[PDB]
């Protein structure tokens, strides 16, 4: 969800500012049909004159820069990065519907939904300069690939608990605050929990992303 | 300069202050998803734990 | 205008392109400084950088003084041609040319006291000699060498024009992978058989930038043998569901070593990253055999003690050899 | 910044050991003076340890051996003559600086040890 | 790939304020040989697809079985989809390839969702 | 100054560069010296390999001879074109240029006796067959063989100046893979119908490093087969855990296989 | 280094064999000593074995013949005659040496085998 | 080593067996008693694209088949000058013209045709 300027600049190569001066026609830059230009995964936006005076060790040179505006169209990496990301965190939450006692069906959904989150995560990075920051397609292949791990944790640790085991207005500030009075051997409805607690914390990160990037990006 | 890149923040103390920061995001929006687990918790529970969470929140935030 | 056609002519007049300024006499004194417009490409594959420069030389030569004329007349490129240029070259380069559009990118510059300006947009394909022994965790040293080919120190003699600041533009680069730290300007004189050559040397210290391999390569691996310790702590008698998740954590494993070192550059020799992603390999290897080891001694032929050893054991190990690892190689 | 200890000194075998940015300065090689004489170049060694060249006077009777796991450069002797008294001194030189044989060329020396026959 | 199907010749003068200008045009029209991708990119689509069906016949009770096919047709369809990404020209762009590739993923991922629906509904509670 | 100039327009009239030294004479004989900098880019798909060297010829032209000035000339481009120089080539060549930046790379030095020195700056692409047959266990033996283009060694006659001590900077090269063990000059008389041309060979022995693929190919194949011998001890009664086992133990091993293909 | 050895001195089929780095020297020929004239080019065959080159005066009767099983290569003689009697020697010869029909150019030979018939 | 065996009494048919794929653009000539041969058309390999001659123009078509008799003529709007006896031909894929017959090799048995 990137917007770029491209910049074309050009001057005297020997003459400084006192022996040659470029000038702008009126408007001199002429695009033609913009249709028959080859912009594939960009669209052309506008353009700009400019001039400047750079002070090089020569001496001071005219410098003038035409800027390209193009904005990237986020159609491709929709159906490529997106959807299956998002389908297959849908996928993980199905985990927390089935019935705990089917072990063998839950671990397998769990780690082979990790193995294609994984395989998916590498193809996010093709068509960008290997750039050591992070950008926001791979923040969102990370994030998927947290709550895939965090669902696969939660299953094991509910098999785990689940089979392998048998004064001032308020009232004391440690009991007001804490409540650790009846609290527990609850595990066992936490499923019950993650089928509301999986999706919806998904929706609200989502949310906030998609805001944070389109529309005060 | 944008968080997700940490060699274009000026100082470390930008940088611990977006931490800090985020964490009160992360534990806000933790209570709002919270919010959706009242139909099988019980109020006297829930209500305690986005009392701490807030809390937390509020400390990271100042 | 006839004035500067006619001191023009005469300067051209009865020249020798053949002999440097002050054949017999003292070394003629080249001072040289460039403003490099950018760094493009750092090959680890080819060892070698491509490189972008605004190369510029200053000599004195008495055969080019003119009087009378109060400015500093800078002539058209293809005078060049016509007058005595150093024999300067990049030592250790590949292949480089010289800018040709719209015409030749070159300089030539008379001032009335007979000092030469000389200019050149110059790309070069310099070679760097790498050392990815702690590859991602490394950090180069390139550099660019220029020397005279047919003088000596007898005869031509190079510095750094204005010490340290020759040498422009360095701060304004960005790299995608890597930083730049540093830069030094250094002048020798390397001895031959034949004599003493000058030199000069421009290096850069890069430091890569570990912010892709900590997203795409440690992270992953961390997980997965976390998994497999999520595999310990499942019954003993579920066999298929254990057997299914080691497994399937060491083909999770292999995808992303393959994936990993196909999309990274490929350098036939051991790497840091090497070993990181194979003692995890081992780790999730050694938790199958764990599995098997049960099976066989319980099951085949509820305490379970081997699961309890593990499940302080493997954590314990792996922080361990983690520690170890980001100790050696940082 | 590289810096050079040499241990050691019929049958005798030096150790120049190097520590520092090795890599920047690979070609690593051995000199002698003998006592009132100029220094004059014994042998050279690459990086990987397998380009060794010696000196006409000092060929098949002298070996030098490499490793990098300890950085180390090793001169291995052989028979002897009286002449090969001298202080014999390790050096190290970088890629793209000139020729073998002359001693100026190198940047970084060693402290030279002793020895007689 | 291809077959020249109709080539055209045109002549004309092209107006600029300058003045015309005269200009040919030679013009081919190149039909794309499919069989390198009905045999080879959709076929193997639709047949995991039509895989992905089996689970409907395998019984309910069968959890590991259905489940391990559900998911396994869907890593499958991934791999398909990430490797062919490197096989196919690298441009990007939404291409007809990719809407039957997508709409095969979601039909596989439908079928794995109905498994859960109808695990949940007649095995568990 | 003016008078070497007018020395070497004097040398230059009368030449003949159409013709060699000494044309019914015996054979000039010229020396060969290398200074090789760099064996960059071993390609195995391609069957060759980059080389950059300094590349003097060193001859004796009677007709060049002067006196009256001790000093040596470097009178180098204009005598690039009106000198007679040797037509010696790259046999196994592919493809080579001289270096051109900021100048031509090349250098003519004359002598008051008449010797001429010719040096350049060469880049060149010489190919190399490698017998892959025990990869990534195998030793190649590489090779740059000189020769001259029309004439035959009744007239040119090659030859390695200083012995083995002509090529220089051996020591130089770091390959990524491969080691030079040994270097070897050779020279020979090439006997083809027109007759007996000179040849002269520079051959390089490399050894391959097997570090690499034993870390990355070799011993984990061999822990994939462990983890397959694994089944045998998990009880015969269990059949998805042994068949799970096993079938993606050889989904492992393809995808092993496969991928070491896919860069190799 | 490659060592060649001959043997199978109507149709006498010779076999000829390599030990060595025969890779090195690709092509193998066959020549002929004749008692009183010099060696002759009989044939010659390359490291694929696919292509063959036979003299004039030899052509259409003889097939060389390459497998590798032993680096053996095969001559086939067939349609034999008195004027065919000579020392026979099978060599081998470097990938840039030239032309095939001259001895000078080929550097390994073997002792040579006597056929009489 | 291409044979060309045609078939017609209208629908003229030519097979071509042998190695074909060297010969790809094959094509049709005609010739009358005591004139000289006429090329007539000629189709490519692909068999997407033709070439006809002025004086059959609109009237006969050519198209190409996969399997062995891949190259089929169709006559339409017969005249009185068309009597003549029509040969198959096959042509190299560097070669010259397709107009002119001696760029032709592996010719094919003429039949006749009498309007
Ligand atoms: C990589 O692979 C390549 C192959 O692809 C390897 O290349 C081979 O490397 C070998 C070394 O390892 C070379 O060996 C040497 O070859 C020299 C070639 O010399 C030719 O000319 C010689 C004479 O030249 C001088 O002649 C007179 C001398 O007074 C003067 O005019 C000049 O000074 C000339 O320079 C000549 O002697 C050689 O041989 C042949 O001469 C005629 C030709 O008809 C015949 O008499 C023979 O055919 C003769 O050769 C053979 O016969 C003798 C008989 O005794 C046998 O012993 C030989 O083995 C052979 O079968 C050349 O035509 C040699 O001069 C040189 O000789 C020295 O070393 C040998 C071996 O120890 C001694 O026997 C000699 O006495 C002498 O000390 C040596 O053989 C190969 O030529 C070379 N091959 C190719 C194709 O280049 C490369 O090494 C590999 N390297 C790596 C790093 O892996
Ligand atoms: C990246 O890695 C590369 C790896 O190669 C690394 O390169 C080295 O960088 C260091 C600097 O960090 C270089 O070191 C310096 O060398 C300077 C030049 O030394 C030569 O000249 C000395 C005489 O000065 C004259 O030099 C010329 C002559 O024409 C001219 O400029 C002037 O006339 C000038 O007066 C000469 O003495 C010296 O000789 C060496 O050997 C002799 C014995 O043979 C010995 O007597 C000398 O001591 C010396 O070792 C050489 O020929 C040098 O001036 C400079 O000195 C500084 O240090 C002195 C103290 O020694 C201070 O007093 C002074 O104020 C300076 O601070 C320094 O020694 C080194 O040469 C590079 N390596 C190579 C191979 O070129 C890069 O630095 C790395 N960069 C990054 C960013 O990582
Ligand atoms: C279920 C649980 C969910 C939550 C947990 C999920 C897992 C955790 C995810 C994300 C946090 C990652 C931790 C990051 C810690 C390391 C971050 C770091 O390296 O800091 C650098 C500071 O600069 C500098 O001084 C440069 C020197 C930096 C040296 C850093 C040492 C490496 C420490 C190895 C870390 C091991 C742990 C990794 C586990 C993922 C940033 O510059 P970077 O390097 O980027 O590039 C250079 C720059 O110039 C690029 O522009
Ligand atoms: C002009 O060119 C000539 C030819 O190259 C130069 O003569 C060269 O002079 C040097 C110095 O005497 C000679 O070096 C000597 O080599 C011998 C043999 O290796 C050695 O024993 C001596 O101790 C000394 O080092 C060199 O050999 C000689 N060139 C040749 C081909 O013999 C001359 O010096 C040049 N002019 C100037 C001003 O340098
Ligand atoms: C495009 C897909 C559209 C599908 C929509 C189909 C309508 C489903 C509406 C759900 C309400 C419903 O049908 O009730 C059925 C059962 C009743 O449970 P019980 O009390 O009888 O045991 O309880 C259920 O609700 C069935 C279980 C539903 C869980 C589905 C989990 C998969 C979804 C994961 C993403 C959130
Ligand atoms: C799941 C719940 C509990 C927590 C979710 C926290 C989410 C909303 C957080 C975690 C990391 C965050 C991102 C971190 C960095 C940046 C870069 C900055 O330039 C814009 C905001 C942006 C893009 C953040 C948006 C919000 C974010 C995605
Ligand atoms: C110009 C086209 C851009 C791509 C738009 C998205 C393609 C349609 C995606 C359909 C997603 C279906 C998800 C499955 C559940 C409804
Ligand atoms: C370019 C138009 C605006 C952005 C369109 C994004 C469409 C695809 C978003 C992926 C689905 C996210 C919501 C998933 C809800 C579970
Ligand atoms: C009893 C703790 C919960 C166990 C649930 C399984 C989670 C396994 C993940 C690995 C955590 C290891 C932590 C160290 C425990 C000694
Ligand atoms: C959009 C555009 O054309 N902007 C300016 C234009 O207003 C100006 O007249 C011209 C001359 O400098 O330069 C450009
Ligand atoms: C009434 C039984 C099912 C309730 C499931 C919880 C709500 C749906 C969450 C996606
Ligand atoms: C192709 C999908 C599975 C086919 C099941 C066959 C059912 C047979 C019904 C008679
Ligand atoms: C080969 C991996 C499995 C070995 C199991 C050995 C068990 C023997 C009893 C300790
Ligand atoms: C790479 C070594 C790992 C060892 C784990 C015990
Ligand atoms: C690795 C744990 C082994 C425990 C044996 C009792």
């Amino acid at each position: 969800m990137d917007e770029h300027s491209c910049p074309l600049e050009f001057s005297s190569y020997g003459y400084p500012r006192e022996e040659i001066v470029y000038q702008w026609k009126r408007s001199s830059v002429e695009v033609g049909d913009t249709r028959s230009w080859r912009l594939y995964q960009f669209s052309f936006v506008g353009l700009r004159n400019t001039t400047e005076v750079v002070k090089t060790t020569s001496g001071d040179y005219v410098v003038m820069s035409v800027y390209f505006d193009l904005s990237r169209r986020m159609g491709y990496f929709t159906i490529q990065t997106y959807i299956p990301c998002t389908l297959i965190v849908v996928l993980s939450w199905v985990s927390f519907w089935i019935n705990k006692d089917a072990v063998p069906a839950r671990t397998s959904l769990g780690i082979t939904t990790v193995l294609t989150m994984t395989t998916l995560s590498t193809i996010a990075r093709k068509s960008l300069p290997k750039v050591s920051y992070v950008t926001a397609m791979d923040l969102f292949v990370s994030v998927c690939f947290i709550f895939v791990f965090s669902a696969l944790v939660e299953y094991g640790t509910l098999h785990y608990f689940v089979s392998n085991r048998k004064c001032l207005d308020g009232k004391d500030c440690a009991s007001f605050f804490c409540c650790f009075e009846d609290c527990h051997i609850r595990i066992a409805k936490m499923d019950s929990y993650a089928r509301i607690f999986f999706p919806t914390a998904f929706c609200l990160f989502n949310l906030v992303y998609w805001v944070s990037y389109l529309y005060l990006g | 300069g944008s968080f997700t890149d940490f060699s274009t923040i000026p100082s470390s103390a930008f940088k611990a202050a977006a931490f800090f920061v985020l964490l009160s995001m992360v534990l806000i929006l933790g209570c709002i998803t919270c919010f959706s687990l009242f139909f099988f918790c019980n109020t006297a529970t829930v209500y305690k734990i986005c009392a701490w969470m807030q809390l937390l929140a509020a400390l990271c935030l100042v | 205008m006839s004035f500067v056609k006619e001191t023009v002519d005469k300067l051209l007049k009865g020249y020798d392109i053949r002999l440097r300024p002050d054949f017999g006499g003292p070394p003629v004194c080249v001072g040289m400084n460039i403003d490099i417009a950018s760094i493009d490409m750092v090959s680890e594959v080819n060892m070698d950088y491509t490189l972008t420069m605004y190369f510029q030389q200053y000599w004195r030569d008495k055969r080019l003084a003119y009087s009378g004329i109060p400015l500093n007349l800078t002539l058209d490129n293809r005078v060049a041609d016509q007058l005595w240029v150093p024999d300067t070259y990049f030592l250790n380069d590949k292949k480089s040319f010289v800018h040709g559009v719209t015409v030749k990118n070159r300089m030539i510059r008379l001032h009335p006291d007979g000092t030469v300006l000389y200019g050149l947009r110059i790309t070069t394909t310099a070679a760097c000699m790498m050392d990815l022994r702690r590859y991602p965790l490394d950090e180069q040293n390139c550099t660019l060498e220029i020397e005279s080919y047919g003088y000596t120190t007898d005869d031509i003699e190079f510095y750094w024009r204005g010490g340290d600041k020759a040498v422009t533009g360095v701060e304004r680069i960005e790299l995608p992978q890597f930083s730049i730290v540093e830069h030094r300007l250094v002048s020798r004189n390397v001895v031959f058989a034949t004599g003493a050559y000058p030199r000069l040397s421009l290096s850069f210290r890069l430091k890569r930038n570990i912010g892709y391999f900590i997203l795409q390569t440690y992270m992953p691996s961390i997980l997965i043998t976390i998994l497999s310790w999520v595999s310990f702590w499942i019954n003993y008698d579920a066999s298929a569901a254990r057997v299914a998740l080691g497994i399937t954590t060491v083909l999770t494993m292999t995808t992303i070593n393959t994936h990993l070192r196909e999309t990274l550059p490929k350098i036939p020799y051991v790497k840091a990253i090497d070993m990181y992603l194979m003692g995890c390999f081992v780790f999730v290897f050694l938790a199958l055999l764990e599995y098997a080891f049960v099976n066989y001694i319980f099951f085949g032929r509820d305490v379970n003690a081997i699961d309890r050893w593990s499940r302080i054991v493997f954590p314990f190990t792996f922080s361990l050899f983690n520690l170890v690892y980001w100790l050696y190689y940082v | 910044q590289v810096q050079l200890v040499e241990s050691g000194g019929g049958s005798l075998r030096l150790s120049c050991a190097a520590s520092g940015h090795t890599f920047n300065y690979p070609i690593m090689g051995w000199f002698r003076q003998a006592p009132g004489k100029e220094r004059e170049f014994v042998g050279a060694i690459s990086w990987s340890g397998g380009s060794t060249s010696y000196a006409d006077s000092v060929k098949d009777r002298f070996t030098i051996s490499r490793d990098n796991a300890k950085n180390t450069v090793y001169l291995e002797m052989n028979n002897l003559k009286p002449e090969d008294t001298a202080v014999y001194y390790c050096a190290a030189k970088g890629r793209y600086s000139g020729g073998l044989y002359y001693p100026t060329n190198y940047d970084y020396w060693g402290q030279g040890t002793q020895v007689t026959v």
